[PDB]
């Protein structure tokens, strides 16, 4: 990704590893819609799994 | 699958496991085995013999 004139490049975040053995427990920092299309509030803690 | 696998750039080699073989008079209790889904059924234990 060629950075634009304005994009200050930060660290390269890698995708966490999610096997059925594990689930990522994360807290949303602010309102948004995830990749799956679910509205999340500013601190609602949910789980993302292989499903 | 492959008798000589090259460690891919997308793979990190955790280790190599020797085959665990049960004799004609033997059994082992596998802690945390997968089911058909290929997902680790932890806590369970499956006795395997024969």
């Amino acid at each position: 990704y060629l950075p634009a004139v304005f994009e200050e490049v930060l660290d390269l975040v890698d995708a966490v590893i999610l096997t059925e053995k594990t689930a990522l427990h994360l807290r949303a920092r602010q309102n948004f819609k995830d990749l799956r299309g679910v509205a999340h509030r500013t601190g609602e803690e949910w789980l993302v799994t292989v499903q | 699958d492959t008798e000589a696998h090259v460690p891919d750039v997308y793979e990190e080699v955790l280790g190599v496991v020797p085959i665990t073989t049960l004799g004609p008079r033997h059994y082992c209790v596998i802690l945390d085995p997968m089911g058909p889904d290929g997902k680790n059924q932890l806590g369970q234990k499956r006795v395997v013999k024969g």
